[PDB]
């Protein structure tokens, strides 16, 4: 059970690893949208991640 | 003036481009080399005028 739990913080920080990148794709490609810069299609991919 | 006007919101949305990567820094001077043509064309223009 310690294994598993500390497995489990390992993966909860995997969690934090990737929910971060997704979150920082979705702030910078949300400060400039409707430009020529980044459009719906690729912020919404980032909602997506 | 026709020209240097769009090929300088032109020359803007190749700093757009080039900002994202979709263009190389060769067409940056493309539209900066033929911005200063454009340039010139109208001032060089007023002394054919």
């Amino acid at each position: 059970y310690q294994a598993t739990y500390d497995s489990a913080k390992g993966d909860l920080a995997k969690a934090q690893a990737a929910a971060n990148i997704a979150q920082l794709t979705v702030n910078r490609y949300q400060k400039l949208l409707g430009t020529q810069y980044i459009s719906k299609q690729e912020y919404d991919q980032a909602l997506a991640d | 003036k026709q020209a240097v006007v769009s090929a300088q919101s032109s020359l803007d949305a190749m700093e757009a481009g080039y900002s994202v990567g979709t263009r190389t820094i060769v067409d940056v001077l493309d539209a900066t080399t033929t911005l200063y043509n454009a340039k010139q064309e109208l001032a060089n223009a007023r002394y054919n005028y």
